[PDB]
């Protein structure tokens, strides 16, 4: 694998994790960041793994929100959770 | 007119012009809304 893709995708997997944990759950706040990691995840390997699937889905439901709305604090738990199992998955990868 | 496939989710975009390398901005796809990575693209582009 590329090494410097590999760090890219890393370090874009902890930093939307560190702003859920910070509370961001706007759509103009996680969009751009869930964007960037699919992006250089992309980069590294376009085969599948657990739960690449469920972030696109995750992007595609953040992007048909209106400017202003928010996730739920329920909404930003299984986000969390499925961000966490997807990058276990793609370290598996490695 | 320029066509291509979104890398990130996969569906079909159109866009107005030519989408080159020096494209800028890059269109951003009516689905996921994702600005269009050149590189992971440019496979599936025809104008
Ligand atoms: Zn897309």
């Amino acid at each position: 694998f590329n090494a410097k893709y590999v760090a890219e995708a890393t370090g874009n997997f902890i930093t939307v994790m560190d702003a859920l944990k910070l509370n961001y759950n706007a759509k103009d706040q996680l969009h751009p960041l869930l964007a960037e990691l699919l992006i250089s995840i992309n980069r590294v390997t376009r085969d599948d793994f657990e739960n690449r699937s469920k972030l696109i889905d995750w992007i595609v439901r953040i992007n048909k929100l209106s400017i202003g709305d928010t996730l739920t604090e329920t909404q930003i738990r299984e986000l969390l959770f499925d961000l966490e199992l997807a990058y276990k998955s793609f370290y598996a990868l490695l | 007119v320029s066509t291509w496939v979104c890398p990130i989710c996969m569906v079909s975009n159109e866009t107005q012009g030519e989408f080159t390398k020096d494209t800028l901005p890059t269109p951003i796809c009516i689905n996921c809304g994702v600005p269009a990575d050149y590189e992971l693209t440019k496979s599936s582009i025809n104008c």
